[PDB]
């Protein structure tokens, strides 16, 4: 427990300490101390690998005194250097933002200032990169990401300050003075353009060149305000002439040269410029009028106090302290901090009024806590405040695992560096979170409050809160905002203690008007004022009349994108007129070009290309009524992207896919398509919304193609099912104890994207999240669909979007979704009806007349199937109208085109390859084309009846059939009353009957109602071949049916046909989760790295391994609808494989293909499988065997019992019908409504002639009399034990007396129906029945003796105990006989179980539970009990009561073992190997000699399943079995129910 | 020493925090117990088996929530915190609150300030009890607008007063508070345009220079045909005496609501009164 | 045409804020007006004395809480709601006045 520790800390110190050679320079004593823990080490190495041996080592002394004493010292030095990255975190304190690797990297690489350019974006909030002379020796000045850089005043020489920390500060300072100077420069020159009749254009487009973005409109608000204040001080006096109208003209002639400059082209920066100071100077003249309209005179007047005003002193010796920010009675200092090039937003009436509050609670020393619904303007409003002050502003994206920890380090970083931190979301925490940071937000405002106090001086000792058990710095320009949106889900509620510590502001409804004004007048777009008065109106009418759609979103990020592609679109419109007047004339006029700009068509095109694609089809006419009522007398229509078109075209062709334009066949979905295109060029988050099916993928994957095809750039899809795993697998996982972060899957790939070490960052890349979206994961992702196109991690860390990176979504629908999501992504609505049925029998005809079945007489068999098909697959064809038709009838489960389509299609490749085999078979004899056409024609009519009615009852069967013989030309069968479900199609091109398939075969008599034995019958022929082509061709299938119905035996019936499949059970229940499938694909397949990737493939080469999950409806649903194991199966089977979280790498599946089974979904406990889910697996109906079925099952395993006694040969067929009324009978009183465990199948038939088979063995002769009581106790065994009431079994007991004597009329009935019906072998050798009484004086002397030798609890005999115990031993005697008694504690039942056990030379095992009792310990007591059952062949009665359970994986585990006998995980590492050496000596012992692994394994099940009994006992509570029923199915399908109940 | 509770760190300090103070004497508030129900059991159990310091307390401030266990709640003694059920008792309690030295300053005009800020407190306080027409939305109107306001008016008046012993009403700074008031301080929680305006009317209607007229109403037409009228002191002392003779027949009308505003409510209460005296029969 | 002149009760309505929309918009297609310049106003009238024009839409279970509508005047009431007869939505060119 030691030397794993010390390698571990010696291996990534070394690390550190190779890695940073620089990292000795300033750590020189540890360096040295090092130094001999190296040597050291060096000699361990050199003694231990000498001899490799444990015994040769143990004895050597000195080791372990060593080993401590290098514990003691790795310990040490790992504390010494955690100090000193504390210490360094302390100067410099915009190291807190960077990992504590980073830091090191930082540490260690000083000499190179090439490797430190990539940590200046998260130290610095518009530091991009630092420039220096060709000597890398000094630091001339900053970049920003845009490019726009800062020269400083005085460069920071790194040779007169070597130590990383101190010419880092240099350069901090630095950056804030040359700023400052710079800002005091620009202020001087703008006082100049200011007090100014007449502007000259030339000077000011010079001064905006000169000066950076930030400092250019910060100058221009200094010179507004001090001009408003003169005018204000000079009209003090009261009823005087006013110069604030000159102040007014001076903003007005300012526009007009701005607004002027934004029509000719401009540089971008310069355009940047433009628009910022244009916005600003629009405020400034609001700001003027308004002041002026109220007649204000005074400069103390609350009308100008409650805005914004900067003061410049040049007089201040501290240029930091030189410009002061006020608002009402709030003060701030300019931080001076470099924010390069931000978006600024319009200043409409609810930012002021956010200004003021937000201003309002910092004066108060306490945080801000704008509230709203999504795309209010709540963040970007919080941005903005801290971007006036010059603040560093960090957006962190908060979900519930911002836990204690990692809020309380961010609050440090924030503390030290003295930040804002706008926390979005912060009611996705837990509310327990919630409560814990209210504690260290209340601190830092307590300190904060104890630094505004002016007692306090800056020389005394500096203020210090108490943050993670620490002393930490409060800087005064430290700012906590939250933005939350109250009400959406997946939101908490904040205690109110926390609530007090913030000053809350409501920002529901944003100015709209003002914003689209604002922005069209910006981007140089004339009568700006007449675009937003028709678009915000536009918008309005839009959500009103506009039907209400999950995908649909009219708010402000919508008009934003609407403006801002509006403004694109009126460039490029420029830039056409530009090149058309260059290739045409030499006349160009931009003044001219402006002026006859049709505006309001270029507004419409905007909101054609960002609105119509996700608009239903019934809204697509109201919205374009709208459009011609807004704006009217101006159409839009879209440009033919024909480049693109031609791209598409080749794309499809090449993948068999149909391409249209406009109304031709596929023409919406290529419609579709460009606009996923004009989306994908619009915005950074998209969604492609639809019913399943609906083409979607193809149409991402075909644009993909399309672009890489015509702009040349490889384009790199990274699919992604976000439900399939946890999110914690998903966007990654913090250490609670270590604070280590292990990267999730889309973490993973957006940072490999964003390092780039393949050139990732030249390719488009496209991160697809193929499943259901709820706010519980996609909200993560929230700020990255932001303009902030930030993701935020717990650890602190912040990853940047790449600009070439889209996140993309394809979803079935967003009724989970909340609008924070919908808000921020392009919707692309794809309608069933943009995938028309015509295109995908192209696809399907195409595929089969170019790709080959086999991996060519194949594909020439293929293209002639195909041309003899084409007819039927044509619009109102057979196929259409038969799926129109078959889509108003009623299936078990909800019916999807694709699902009868796909299943039709693997029935025609089946015959396809039918006929190869055929000609195979006859090389001499090909098949002809009359003999293919017609065997082609009757399997289509087959296969379109098994596709499209396979789910259904008979009677939806029937109809269809008659549908099709209505409507079809194809030759039918000509019996007038047999449907043609009933027939199938022969090699030879003619309808069969399939009776001619189910021969009256004669059973075995020892193979009396054996598992693996199936009486054929029509269904199960009919069944069978349909398994078979459907498990040919790997398609994954669904049996439902109700329980017992035999789908697992036409499963397994089906595979006998198939020698190369082997099959592995999986018994699914409401707590299944994936990770079962790993656990299954861990013991029966292994993962190798091919060149193409990691590929899983079955240990056993070449067999195909089914998966066959028993219920496969059961897994419970989350709160938003979603079975994670679903998800699962759905990504492994539509996209060929998952993904490992291990390391988060794709795998591909080879040779695995799955097939389940469940329950109709109306059944209590069952749920509906996805539409996603269903479009992939044809589903068939397996029904109950109807009368006539069970009497020919049943007659045949009846024949074959009764052969035994040649005298009782002659009841076989009267007996067979008293067993098939009574269970009839008993199935219709006896239902799942009274309750849950009232389930009657044939399994209870079987179970009954297998009871009386096993009574027969053994008698020479026997009555007709002594039968009919066999008969009659094992109807009492299996329909009367597991009844609750005593009517019922009272019921019971007349009714078989009933049948009895109705279909065995000359009976003497005491002699067979005597009351007290007993049976044991206790007393004789044989099962003859017993007496009552002396069955009680033997259980009386058994008791003594029990007493004696086993538990001395005295017990008294009633009728009750005695049919209990023989019901029991009746249990024990069978394999794999599990009990289930359900009765009230004190009953005896564990008493009874015990006894039973003790005469049957059972071991009684039973877990002993206690408080700490855990999941492991249950897996250790379960590998103890099944290697003395399976290795030690010792039969043991496992007795489990409802109270030893204390988690659901108690029933996961207990339901796998009952169900297969074996725990697919139970047996992992060296336990596994410990199981086969056990193993291995009991075959041994056995006399069975086994070499492998996996037989070895199945004789270690079989030991189990033949010797483990598993005995669970429960109290009847009502809803407590109902519960039982869903969470552990193979106690109501696997175990024997016995109803004990209470005391009679 | 204040913890609050949710963390695995709150449990740990709140049970050193717990033994320190039971042989000290010093004062444990925990907060926020109700989101830990289970180790509010153990909490329990460890109280019980202890013999603290004479001065030794111990405070547990919760929400109601049926999650809290029985015994515990059984165990110590409990206080509920709710909305004062009337105008009279709400400024009863903000004057309680606030101190006196606070209210008492070098303007005499504070005071008359303050008496106006409990008054207006106090009516929209209990405007929300009449959810659908007092206001629109159960708004969080409580404790810490009481405290920003009174910061503010504060912080205005010391503004405007330059420690002067009197100051003209004309001379208040009106519009800053009626400002800061209905955008900041009590506007902010309104999401709602008629609310909004709502509080406007109170804030333009209250906060005036005619507020300091011996004729001036606080409500008009309460019952038939009288009405409050504005006290005419100058003190605190004499604001809160003239609280404390408030007739005790508080209607909807003192808040400008309708009389019959209460009549649904009254009744409902009323029969509920009756079922619970039928639930404890 | 015959849709026109039907009065309908708001309440009863699945989206009545739908219904609003589609009455500004038959007024601005009839008269071939701007949608976004129009502004609306009500007249109280009884529903069997009442004459809808081509701008009027008659609206019905309207009930004014706190206030009674005499004249196409209100004035307040102690009466919890009173119920509006009928309710005349014309729209009109927007002022600015
Ligand atoms: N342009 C096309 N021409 C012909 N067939 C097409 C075309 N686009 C898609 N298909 C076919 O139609 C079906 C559409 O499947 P696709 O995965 O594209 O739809 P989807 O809506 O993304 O599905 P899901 O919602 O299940 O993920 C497939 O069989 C596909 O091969
Ligand atoms: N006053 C404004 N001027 C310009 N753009 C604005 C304004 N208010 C909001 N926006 C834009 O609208 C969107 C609002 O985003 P955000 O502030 O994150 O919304 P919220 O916080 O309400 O969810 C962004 O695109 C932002 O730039
Ligand atoms: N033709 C048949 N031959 C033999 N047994 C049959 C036949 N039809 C139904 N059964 C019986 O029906 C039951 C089906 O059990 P199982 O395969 O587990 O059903 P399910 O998969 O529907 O749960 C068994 O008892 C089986 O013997
Ligand atoms: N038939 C019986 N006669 C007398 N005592 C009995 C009988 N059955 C159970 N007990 C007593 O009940 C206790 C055992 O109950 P147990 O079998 O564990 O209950 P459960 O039915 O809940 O499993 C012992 O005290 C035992 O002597
Ligand atoms: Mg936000
Ligand atoms: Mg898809």
């Amino acid at each position: 427990d030691v030397w794993i520790d010390v390698q571990r800390r010696w291996v990534y110190l070394e690390g550190i300490f190779t890695g940073s050679a620089d990292i000795k320079h300033l750590l020189p004593v540890e360096t040295q101390r090092f130094q001999s823990i190296s040597t050291e080490f060096l000699a361990l190495m050199k003694k231990v690998s000498k001899s490799p041996l444990v015994m040769d080592v143990l004895n050597i002394q000195g080791v372990q005194r060593s080993l401590e004493r290098l514990a003691d010292l790795l310990g040490k030095i790992q504390k010494a250097l955690g100090e000193y990255l504390e210490r360094e975190r302390s100067s410099f304190p915009r190291f807190y933002f960077v990992g504590d690797e980073d830091l090191l990297e930082i540490i260690g690489n000083s000499k190179n200032v090439a490797k430190l350019q990539k940590h200046f974006k998260k130290m610095f909030a518009g530091v991009s990169s630092i420039i220096l002379n060709e000597d890398n020796s000094v630091v001339l000045g900053i970049s920003s990401r845009e490019g726009e850089e800062v020269m400083f005043k005085t460069p920071v020489s790194i040779t007169e300050h070597p130590k990383i920390n101190e010419w880092l500060t240099l350069v901090e300072k630095e950056m804030r003075v040359t700023l400052a100077k710079l800002l005091a420069e620009s202020v001087t020159e703008v006082e100049i353009f200011g007090k100014a009749t007449s502007i000259d254009p030339n000077t000011y487009i010079t001064w905006i060149d000169k000066y950076q973005a930030q400092l250019v409109v910060l100058s221009a608000q200094i010179a507004w305000s001090e001009n408003v204040e003169t005018a204000l001080s000079s009209m003090g006096g009261g009823g005087d002439a006013a110069p604030l109208h000159s102040v007014l003209s001076n903003v007005e002639v300012t526009l007009n040269v701005l607004a002027d400059s934004v029509l000719m082209e401009q540089p971008p920066l310069r355009r940047r410029k433009l628009e910022h100071l244009i916005t600003e100077l629009v405020h400034q003249r609001d700001v003027t009028r308004s002041l002026i309209k109220s007649k204000i005179d005074n400069a103390k007047s609350f009308e100008w106090l409650s805005q914004m005003r900067f003061y410049f002193d040049p007089k201040q010796t501290d240029v930091l302290q030189q410009l002061s920010i006020q608002m009402a009675n709030a003060k701030f200092n300019y931080g001076f901090e470099y924010l390069g090039v931000q978006d600024k937003l319009v200043q409409t009436p609810l930012t002021d009024r956010c200004y003021l509050t937000m201003t309002q609670a910092l004066e108060a020393r306490l945080g801000g806590s704008p509230f709203g619904p999504a795309g209010t303007g709540k963040t970007e409003s919080v941005k903005a405040l801290g971007h006036q002050l010059g603040r560093f502003v960090l957006v962190f994206n908060c979900d519930e695992t911002f836990d204690f920890q990692a809020m309380g380090r961010i609050f440090v970083g924030l503390c030290q560096v003295g930040a804002w931190g706008c926390f979005d979301e912060f009611n996705r925490l837990e509310e327990r979170m919630l409560s814990a940071v209210s504690q260290q937000v209340q601190c830092i405002q307590e300190a904060l409050r104890e630094h505004s106090n002016p007692n306090y001086d800056k020389t005394s000792a500096p203020i210090t809160c108490e943050l993670l058990n620490k002393q930490v710095k409060v800087s005064p320009d430290m700012a906590i905002f939250i933005t939350m949106n109250p009400g959406y889900a997946g939101r908490s509620n904040l205690p109110d203690n926390l609530k007090k510590l913030f000053r809350s502001l409501a920002m529901t409804k944003p100015d709209r008007q003002l914003i689209a004004q604002v922005m069209l007048y910006s981007q140089g777009f004339r009568t700006a004022e007449v675009l937003a008065n028709k678009i915000v109106p536009f918008f309005k009418l839009c959500d009103e009349q506009l039907s209400s759609q999950s995908h649909y979103d009219f708010g402000l990020r919508a008009l934003k994108s609407v403006l801002v592609s509006a403004g694109n679109v009126k460039r490029e419109r420029i830039q056409k007129i530009k090149r058309e007047k260059e290739e045409r004339g030499e006349a160009v006029d931009e003044g001219e070009i402006a002026e006859n700009l049709p505006e309001q068509e270029i507004l419409i095109q905007s909101v054609c290309e960002t609105m119509v694609p996700k608009l239903v089809a019934e809204d697509i006419p109201l919205l374009f009524s709208l459009l011609s009522d807004v704006f009217p007398g101006v159409q839009y229509h879209r440009g033919e992207m024909t480049a693109l078109r031609e791209e598409l075209k080749k794309v499809c062709q090449e993948m068999y896919l149909t391409y249209g334009d406009g109304e031709e066949v596929g023409g919406m979905w290529v419609e579709k398509v460009l606009q996923l295109y004009q989306i994908t060029q619009i915005n950074h988050g998209l969604m492609m919304v639809g019913p399943s099916g609906s083409g979607k993928s193809m149409a991402w994957r075909v644009l993909l193609k399309a672009l890489e095809r015509l702009e040349g750039v490889e384009g790199v899809a990274h699919i992604i099912d976000p439900k399939a795993i946890s999110k914690d697998h998903l966007y990654g996982t913090l250490d609670p104890n270590t604070r280590e972060w292990t990267d999730g899957l889309f973490t993973h790939v957006l940072r490999k994207i964003i390092d780039s070490v393949r050139g990732e960052l030249q390719k488009r890349q496209w991160i697809v999240f193929d499943g259901d979206v709820d706010p519980e994961w996609v909200e993560n992702l929230n700020s990255v669909l932001d303009d902030n196109k930030l993701l935020t991690l717990p650890n602190g860390e912040r990853l940047s979007l790449p600009p070439n990176v889209r996140i993309m979504f394809e979803v079935q629908d967003l009724k989970y979704a909340t609008l924070a999501t919908v808000s921020r992504c392009g919707m692309v609505w794809f309608s069933e009806d943009v995938l028309s049925t015509d295109m995908i029998f192209n696809n399907f005809l195409a595929r089969l007349r170019s790709i080959p079945l086999d991996e060519s007489p194949m594909l020439q068999i293929q293209r002639d199937a195909a041309t003899i098909m084409q007819p039927y697959f044509t619009s109102n064809g057979l196929v259409t109208k038969a799926l129109e038709h078959a889509f108003q009838l009623e299936h078990i489960m909800d019916l999807t085109r694709l699902r009868c389509l796909g299943s039709l299609f693997s029935m025609l490749h089946q015959a396809c390859r039918n006929v190869a085999q055929y000609n195979a078979n006859h090389p001499d004899f090909p098949m002809q084309i009359e003999q293919l056409e017609r065997y082609i024609q009757r399997y289509l009519v087959y296969a379109i009846l098994w596709s499209l009615s396979g789910d259904s009852r008979l009677k939806m069967r029937a109809e269809l059939g008659e549908y099709i013989r209505r409507i079809t030309t194809v030759p039918l069968p000509t019996a007038p009353n047999i449907p043609i479900i009933d027939y199938e199609v022969s090699i030879s091109g003619e309808w069969s009957p399939w009776q001619a398939k189910v021969p009256q075969i004669e059973v075995e008599t020892h193979k009396v109602a054996a598992p693996d034995v199936v009486v054929p019958t029509l269904d199960t022929v009919r069944h069978e071949a349909l398994l078979y082509t459907w498990l040919a061709e790997h398609k994954p299938l669904v049996l439902c049916g109700p329980p017992g119905s035999g789908k697992t035996m036409t499963l397994f019936s089906a595979l006998r046909a198939l020698p190369d499949m082997e099959v592995v059970g999986l018994n699914f229940s409401s707590a299944t989760t994936p990770e079962l499938l790993l656990k299954t694909f861990d013991h029966y397949c292994e993962y190798r790295r091919t060149p193409n990737g990691v590929v899983l493939a079955p240990v056993q080469l070449g067999k195909w391994l089914v998966l066959f999950c028993d219920e496969i409806n059961l897994p419970d649903m989350d709160k938003y609808g979603t079975q994670r194991v679903i998800s699962f199966i759905r990504q492994m089977v539509e996209h060929g494989g998952f993904y490992r979280t291990s390391d988060q790498t794709w795998v591909k599946l080879e040779r695995i293909q799955f097939v389940g089974a469940c329950n109709p979904p109306t059944d209590p406990g069952r749920k509906p499988l996805s539409h996603r889910f269903l479009r992939h697996v044809p589903v068939v109906y397996v029904d109950y065997p109807g009368p006539a079925s069970l009497t020919q099952i049943y007659g045949t395993f009846n024949r074959a019992m009764l052969r035994l006694i040649p005298s009782l040969r002659t009841y076989a067929e009267p007996l067979t019908a008293a067993m098939v009324e009574f269970y009839t009978m008993s199935q219709e009183r006896f239902t799942q409504d009274t309750q849950p465990h009232y389930i009657y199948s044939p399994r209870e038939m079987t179970r009954w002639v297998r009871g009386i088979f096993e009574a027969l063995r053994p008698l020479e002769t026997l009555p007709v009399e002594g039968l009919i009581r066999i008969w009659a106790h094992e109807a009492l065994r299996l329909f009367q034990d597991r009844l609750v009431e005593d009517e019922e079994r009272r019921w019971t007991d007349e009714n078989i007396d009933t049948v009895a004597l109705k279909h065995f009329p000359n009976i003497d009935r005491e002699k067979a129906m005597s009351r007290p019906i007993l049976y044991s072998n206790w007393l004789s050798k044989d099962y003859i029945p017993v007496d009552q009484e002396e069955l009680r004086d033997y259980v009386k002397a058994r008791l003594k003796v029990f007493y004696e030798e086993e538990l001395d609890v005295p017990l008294v005999l009633f009728n009750e105990v005695l049919d209990h115990v023989l019901r029991i031993d009746r249990i024990f005697r069978q394999p794999q006989g599990h009990l289930l008694l359900i009765g009230v504690s004190g009953a005896g039942k564990t008493t009874l179980s015990r006894f039973v056990a003790w005469m049957n030379g059972l071991s009684v095992y039973q877990i002993k539970v206690h408080r700490k009792y855990t999941g492991e310990d249950f897996d250790e007591d379960l590998r103890t009990v099944l290697r003395r059952s399976g290795c030690k062949n010792e039969k043991i009665a496992f007795i489990m009561d409802e109270s030893n359970v204390l988690d659901s994986g108690f029933l996961e585990r207990m339901n796998t073992l009952l169900a297969n006998g074996e725990v697919p995980g139970l047996f992992e590492g060296d336990e596994y190997a410990t199981l086969m050496t056990q193993c291995k000596e009991g075959a041994q012992k056995e006399g069975l000699m086994l070499d492998s692994h996996e037989e070895l394994y199945k004789w270690f099940t079989s030991q189990v399943i033949r010797n483990l009994h598993v005995v669970f006992t429960m109290n009847p509570s009502s809803e407590g079995l109902k519960d039982r029923a869903a969470t552990s199915p193979a106690l109501f399908n696997r175990c024997v129910l016995n109803w004990f109940g209470d005391w009679s | 020493t204040s913890i609050a509770i949710g963390s695995a760190e709150g449990f740990n300090q709140a049970d050193k925090a717990i033994n320190t103070a039971v042989k000290s004497g010093r004062w444990v508030m925990l907060k926020n117990v109700h989101l830990a129900p289970g180790w509010l059991m153990q909490l329990e159990k460890k109280l019980h088996s202890l013999q603290p310091h004479a001065c030794f307390r111990l405070f547990l401030t919760m929400e109601i929530n049926p999650k809290v266990p029985v015994n515990l709640l059984r165990a110590g003694r409990i206080f509920v915190f709710e909305p004062p059920p009337g105008v009279k008792a709400n400024m009863l309690r903000t004057f309680s609150s606030i101190p006196v030295s606070r209210i008492c300053k070098s303007p005499n005009e504070r005071a008359r300030l303050y008496f106006l800020l409990a008054w207006f407190h106090a009516i929209i306080q209990e405007r929300l009890r009449y959810a659908p027409l007092g206001w629109s939305k159960k708004y969080e109107f409580g404790e810490s607008d009481l405290r920003s306001a009174c910061d503010t008016v504060d912080t205005w008046l010391d503004d405007t007063a330059k420690g002067r012993q009197n100051i003209s009403p004309d001379k208040i700074p009106w519009s800053a508070l009626k400002t800061l008031m209905a955008q900041s301080i009590y506007g902010g929680r309104v999401d709602n345009e008629f609310d909004q305006r709502l509080l406007n009317t109170f804030l333009e209607r209250l906060f005036t220079t005619r507020s300091f007229d011996s004729e001036f109403k606080l409500a008009c037409k309460v019952d038939g045909h009288k009405d409050i009228q504005m006290p005419d002191g100058i003190r605190r002392e004499e604001f809160v005496q003239w609280v404390e003779l408030l007739p005790d027949t508080q209607t909807p009308s003192w808040l400008g609501l309708p009389n019959n505003a209460e009549r649904v409510l009254l009744t409902t209460q009323g029969v509920d009164m009756i079922s619970k005296m039928l639930k404890m029969q | 045409k015959e849709l026109k002149n039907i009065h309908v009760c708001l309440g009863g309505l699945f989206v009545p804020e739908a219904y609003i929309t589609a009455t500004r918009q038959y007024v601005a297609q009839a008269n071939s007006w701007s949608l976004e310049e129009l502004c609306l106003e009500v007249n109280v009238t009884t529903s069997q004395g009442a004459t809808l024009d081509a701008c009027s839409f008659g609206v019905t279970g309207l009930k004014l809480q706190g206030a009674t509508c005499n004249n196409n005047k209100l004035s307040l009431s102690n009466a919890i709601s009173t119920a509006l007869p009928l309710t005349q939505l014309r729209w009109v060119k927007q002022t600015n006045t």
